């Protein structure tokens, strides 16, 4: 019954902005880190950003550092990814995953089906 | 200025005793409470007890973990605080710090010595065996296994190779002997021509070893 | 207020 | 005994930023009886703040404290390079005096997934009667990572030990070595040896493996 659902994707111009969201069902997320991944056409899944528990910080991939911001709303069981200064190479399906390890080792057992982001 | 110097540490077997000394200078030793704090390898700080000044009764307090085994005393005519450590266990292995307790209503630990290491073990002195971690950028290294006591030093190519070198902290094995690895990353295209040697020195056993690490046949 | 056994600056 | 719980365990910040360190007590502690200590790598602890808010002699102005009851805070207004260290809170209002488990202030950088290498036991070691299989995780960040040993698809638990380097001075990464220990007889009874690595920078675990005797 543990399910993740991403939304907020769409089509934007180069230089535009998008705010992705990931809603979790069947479990409160406040105890677990939430990570964003993306998969561009013909390439492997790639880490983007992680929001750890409140106060434990946020970490980012080098390719998005300075442009993306991740945040949490534990009361709504949702994590967000604010994407600014978007480039065509940011086109990908974006996924969120729960790190099942409260010690943050990256045991990604539950994944959403993804939301499409297109920069064209 | 305040100076505190611990001494008396070293290697001791379980069940035996040790007395640590803390030689104080730069202040009126007899006016202050003194306290011992210990830190096991890689862990946090643990209070081991305090002794009050003579003017405040000169009695001691200890936590349950060392109650009945550790006793603090002081010699004000010498400005020395002591920690008598009886019935030692392996869990007592730690760096032991002597500290001065500040005067007044807020008795923090205002000054600390450099600490003295106490190792409780029944193990015997033994030099390490050095085994290759052969490369299949490539990574290679040396396994320095089954030595006692700490420490060993590791260099590569007599110190000429430092880029990409990682020498890891030793782990205490269940046998009571230590083991550590030292690795280095090097260009894969260079393996056929470049010689890589790890230099291991275990001074407590007068063991020095030069191990050449190359790809296996 | 303060446990006497925690106070190193006062004789219990 | 009053348990002091410090959070977060590791604080990842850049030089020049402000550091806010928390110390939560399982019981109410008067601010008069709380202190903060700093331990730099390879050094003894030193007093920073006592009485929750009062500075020790010679401690620079950027260190300040606040709080009362159960929630206490150490603030470093601007991190200087030498401020990256371990910080302990301490209460001395009840017996036993206790310390928190410590908070490390480390340099923040971008996420780097580990490079993984596996090393079979050497033939030299095998003649001795023991076999050590070593898994290396190189130059990753942040520090949290998991190594799982598998021997013919059997997950190994309780027969390995790990060691982690300190943060690298040039690229701010960590490296980890894990050693799986087996008897020679056990080692020769099996074929496939693998270490499986997870890290928050990996979308799926990375497995490096060898077949004994190839």
């Amino acid at each position: 019954x543990v399910q993740l659902x991403x939304s907020g994707g769409g089509x934007v111009q180069x230089g535009x902005s998008l705010x992705l969201s990931c809603x979790a069902x069947x479990x409160x997320x406040x105890x677990x880190x939430x990570x964003w991944x993306r998969q561009x056409p013909g390439x492997x899944r790639e880490x983007v950003x992680x929001x750890x528990x409140x106060x434990x910080x946020x970490x980012x991939x080098d390719s998005x550092x300075g442009r993306f911001t991740x945040s949490x709303d534990x009361x709504x069981x949702x994590x967000x990814l604010q994407x600014x200064x978007l480039x065509x190479x940011d086109x990908a399906x974006y996924y969120c995953x729960x790190x099942x390890x409260x010690x943050x080792x990256x045991x990604x057992x539950x994944w959403g089906x993804g939301t499409x982001v297109t920069v064209s | 200025e305040v100076q505190l110097v611990e001494s008396g540490g070293g290697l001791v077997q379980p069940g035996r005793s040790l007395r640590l000394s803390c030689t104080a200078s730069g202040f009126t030793f007899g006016d202050y409470a003194m306290s011992w704090v210990r830190q096991a390898p890689g862990k946090g700080l643990e209070w081991v007890g305090f002794i009050r000044s003579k003017a405040n009764g000169g009695r001691t307090e200890n936590p349950a973990s060392v109650k009945g085994r550790f006793t603090i005393s002081r010699d004000d005519s010498k400005s020395i605080a002591y920690l008598q450590m009886n019935s030692l266990k392996t869990e007592d292995t730690a760096v032991y710090y002597c500290t001065r307790v500040e005067l007044g209503s807020s008795w923090s630990l205002g000054y600390w010595g450099q600490g003295t290491l106490v190792t409780v073990s029944s193990a015997s002195t033994k030099g390490p065996s050095v085994f290759p971690l052969a490369p299949s950028t490539a990574a290679l290294g040396c396994l320095v296994k089954d030595y006692f006591p700490e420490p060993v030093t590791v260099s590569w190519n007599s110190g000429a190779l430092t880029s990409g070198v990682h020498t890891f902290p030793a782990v205490l094995q269940s046998s009571g002997l230590y083991s550590l690895s030292s690795v280095v990353t090097v260009p894969s295209s260079s393996l056929g021509t470049q010689t890589y040697i790890c230099n291991v020195n275990h001074k407590p056993s007068n063991t020095k070893v030069d191990k050449k690490v190359e790809p296996k046949s | 207020n303060v446990d006497p056994n925690a106070n190193p600056n006062v004789d219990p | 005994e009053i348990v002091l719980t410090q959070s977060p365990g590791t604080l990842s910040l850049s030089p020049g930023e402000r550091a806010t360190l928390s110390c939560r007590a399982s019981q109410s502690v008067s601010s008069t009886y709380l202190a903060w200590y700093q331990q730099k790598p390879g050094q003894a602890p030193r007093l920073l703040i006592y009485g929750a808010s009062s500075r020790a002699t010679g401690i620079p102005d950027r260190f300040s404290g606040s709080g009362s009851g159960t929630d206490f805070t150490l603030t470093i207004s601007r991190l200087e390079p030498e401020d990256f260290a371990v910080y302990y809170c301490q209460q001395y209002g009840s017996s036993p005096w206790t310390f928190g488990q410590g908070t490390k202030v480390e340099i923040k950088r971008t996420v780097a997934a580990p490079s993984v290498f596996i090393f079979p036991p050497s033939d030299e070691q095998l003649k001795s009667g023991t076999a050590s299989v070593v898994c290396l995780l190189n130059n990753f960040y942040p520090r949290e990572a998991k190594v799982q040993w598998k021997v013919d698809n059997a997950l190994q638990s309780g027969n390995s030990q790990e060691s982690v380097t300190e943060q690298d001075s040039k690229d701010s990464t960590y490296s980890l070595s894990s050693t799986l220990t087996l008897s020679k007889a056990d080692y020769e009874k099996h074929k496939v040896y693998a270490c499986e690595v997870t890290h928050q920078g990996l979308s799926s675990p990375v497995t490096k493996s060898f077949n004994r005797g190839e």
